[PDB]
């Protein structure tokens, strides 16, 4: 260890301390500290440039006005600052905004390999497209995102072979509301402006809300506020929203610039939550190119603070955030207003609404041709081999092996015959892949590539298995309630799960949600109920007359017993309907095969042989739950296997609740039944035209 | 339709 070098004493930062995990992370919050604390870290007055009394605000907008076609049109230098999961819509995205003329550099988080896989396919296929070698882990909130932006304007600016003029930054989420021809003859007559929207409230309670008065680090991957700071004098403090166009005379300016103003704002920001959002507003209204600025980011962001501020974020910063929402269909005439220009919106996700992003894609750039497969589908992967399965967890592993041997027991069976039977394999290492399934926005499962020997002759063979989830919600006869479910990471804002499969261990805190129709207030009683009948939990709830969705997650002694749980819904003792969901056992341990002693400790139920303080073995005989002896010696029984009669209680469970639909062979098989994978309609291996990347046509676009 | 995606403390 090591003492600070000053006396620390703000109550923010001994908790930054207390909480933080790593010496580099601890030493880093004492030396941010100390030195504000001597005043020597934040500037406390700073030149302003700007000639003007105040604010710009600069224009008329006439639909036609953007028809003409311009002699000299701008190029463009999109920015893509992309995470997570979805290379098959960014992919699409990337296809609707591609123009040979313009230029493509493309930043992935650090954390989102496989991702980063899949871009550098598209960097190698087309001469203007880059992506950015250095790779931060941009956190929500962080303060990087700025050292992002501002490191790849440098970039762009040194990268003379491509003259662009305008700055454009885009996330995986955006999508093109006009056509690529509107968009440059629009900043062909407005090369000169900025583009940036403010936040359209009191300016006092946006630093506020802002957290602008408060001094914040970055480090280890996590926002820890400091304390308190003052906002400097002499200039006017700004901000909205951190998606804007910035000509190239501008983004030079930030770049190279080391007058008085663009120096301390690259220090004050380097300490600030959100910086993207008011930096570059504080900078331009105080700088020379003051008289450029347009209050309008040519953007539509679908706010409904409503259900997006939920301080979801409180894990990754020490303060209170808000997102937009995704758009639906019944949001697509929004596209069409006229009171503005506007050439893109966000969010969109195709994991929670596709047809919107269809709807769009076809309104700008037609239908595809009749007979197109593929069109109302989507895929997205969730695991791809070369990320290591130690990047999975002990429950998806167990799981994904079991779906696949599912799968192999699927293939054995459908091909009937008296002689050997050339359909019967044995399962190989790790699964290679896996994707989720959706169809009509409608989940359909998993797919799991895997490899498997074919016994009949002795032959390794690559497979993909789809399995669907069982439907288990059942309603019963009496209504306001629609539907029932059990899962985890429970989307506040989207509200759904985000764990979609609803796959659990015996450790897990599962989570209960109910969808209402309109009708009168209500009250419910609902039940949790364990596989040998154990009540763990009872509860009534009010379902008030503008409820839509409720949720609730009841404290559960851990370990969970497992097999499947089923939750019941009651009115006044009369049944109103159940749902059930699966609690596995684990057949791996830190992704090794489970030993005897740990099987018996994770499997055998909670330790304190109760899951609640209250007991509620009173309401057995009343629901008709009663307690079999012989089941629950049996349940011990189960918990103490491991190897081949663990394998076959873990599998005889997910076949209780999972189907294997189908399973192809992607290359040559001895099994006379099985489909080749590019010949389904439902394999990741099948055609996806409007999600793939081809030559670049004549016009100089890829759609 | 207004901007900023800070929400306090
Ligand atoms: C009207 C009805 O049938 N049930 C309840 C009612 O008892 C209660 O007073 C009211 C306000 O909480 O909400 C509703
Ligand atoms: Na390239």
């Amino acid at each position: 260890d090591q003492p600070p070098k000053c006396d620390i004493s703000g109550k923010e930062a001994i908790s930054a301390l207390s909480r933080a995990k790593s010496k580099h992370c601890r030493q880093e919050i004492g030396e941010t500290y100390c030195r504000h604390k001597l005043g020597l870290l934040m500037p406390e007055k700073v030149t302003r440039f700007c000639p003007l009394e105040g604010k710009a605000n600069k224009n008329q907008w006439d639909e036609d006005s953007v028809e003409y076609m311009p002699a000299n049109p701008v190029r463009i230098a999109f920015v893509l600052v992309v995470h997570g999961r979805a290379s098959r819509q960014l992919q699409r995205m990337f296809k609707a905004i591609y123009h040979k003329d313009h230029f493509y550099y493309i930043h992935v988080d650090k954390r989102s390999n496989y991702l980063h896989r899949q871009v550098l396919q598209v960097s190698r296929q087309y001469s203007n497209v880059r992506v950015t070698p250095w790779r931060m882990a941009t956190i929500w909130g962080g303060a990087s995102l700025l050292s992002t932006y501002l490191q790849s304007m440098r970039d762009l600016l040194e990268m003379t072979d491509w003259p662009w003029d305008f700055f454009i930054n885009l996330s995986a989420a955006d999508y093109p509301i006009r056509t690529n021809d509107q968009l440059v003859a629009f900043l062909s007559r407005y090369r000169d402006m900025n583009f940036l929207k403010s936040h359209g409230r009191d300016n006092a309670r946006f630093i506020r809300k802002q957290g602008l008065d408060r001094l914040f680090l970055e480090c280890d991957a996590h926002m820890w506020r400091l304390g308190d700071r003052r906002i400097p004098e002499g200039i006017a403090v700004d901000g909205g929203s951190d998606w804007f166009l910035l000509n190239r005379r501008f983004v030079e300016y930030v770049t190279f610039s080391t007058d008085d103003l663009v120096t301390k704002m690259k220090q004050f920001y380097s300490y600030t939550l959100l910086p993207a959002e008011s930096f570059f507003h504080t900078v331009l209204e105080n700088s020379p190119h003051c008289d450029t600025m347009v209050d309008n980011n040519l953007r539509i962001t679908n706010w409904n603070r409503k259900l997006g501020c939920k301080c979801q974020y409180k894990h990754i910063v020490d303060w209170c955030g808000c997102s937009p929402n995704d758009f639906k269909p019944q949001d697509f005439h929004r596209f069409q207003q006229t009171a503005r220009p506007t050439f893109f919106a966000r969010k969109f996700e195709a994991v929670v609404n596709q047809e919107i992003i269809g709807q769009l894609d076809y309104y700008l750039y037609g239908n595809y041709p009749a007979g197109t497969p593929g069109l109302r589908s989507y895929w997205e992967n969730v695991y791809d081999e070369p990320d290591g399965i130690h990047s999975l967890s002990d429950v998806t592993l167990t799981l994904y092996h079991s779906f696949a041997r599912l799968g192999l027991r699927r293939a054995e069976t459908s091909l009937h015959t008296d002689g050997e039977n050339s359909c019967r394999y044995y399962p190989m290492g790790h699964p290679a892949s896996v994707h989720l399934y959706f169809l009509a926005d409608r989940f359909q499962g998993f797919l799991i590539k895997h490899h498997a020997t074919n016994l009949a002759v002795s032959k390794l063979e690559t497979l993909e298995t789809w399995v669907m989830p069982k439907k288990v919600f059942k309603i019963a006869s009496p209504g306001r309630l629609q539907f029932s479910e059990v899962g985890t990471d429970w989307d506040a804002k989207e509200r759904l799960f985000r764990n979609f499969g609803g796959l659990l261990g015996p450790m897990d805190e599962p989570v209960g949600m109910q969808k209402w129709g309109k009708g009168p207030n209500v009250t419910v009683t609902v039940i949790w109920v364990d596989p040998v009948n154990v009540i763990a939990a009872t509860y009534d709830i009010l379902i008030e007359s503008t409820a839509e969705f409720t949720h609730y997650k009841p404290p559960l002694n851990l370990p969970l017993r497992p097999g499947v749980w089923t939750v019941k819904i009651l009115h006044h003792w009369v049944p109103v309907a159940e749902t059930k969901f699966l609690v596995a056992p684990l057949t791996f341990s830190n992704r090794q095969p489970i030993k005897p002693e740990e099987a018996l400790k994770l499997h055998n139920g909670p330790l304190r042989n109760a899951y609640m303080e209250q007991s509620f073995q009173s309401l057995n005989p009343v629901l008709s739950l009663p307690i079999n002896p012989a089941q629950v010696e049996q349940a011990r029984r189960n918990a103490a296997s491991t190897g081949t009669a663990l394998e076959g209680w873990l599998d005889s469970l997910v076949g209780g609740m999972w189907t294997a639909m189908d399973i192809c062979a992607t290359g040559p098989t001895a099994c006379p039944v099985m489909q080749t994978c590019s010949q389904t309609a439902w394999s990741s291996f099948s055609p996806d035209p409007k999600s793939e990347l081809g030559a670049v046509k004549p016009d100089g676009r890829l759609r | 339709e207004e901007e900023g995606s800070g929400g306090g403390q």
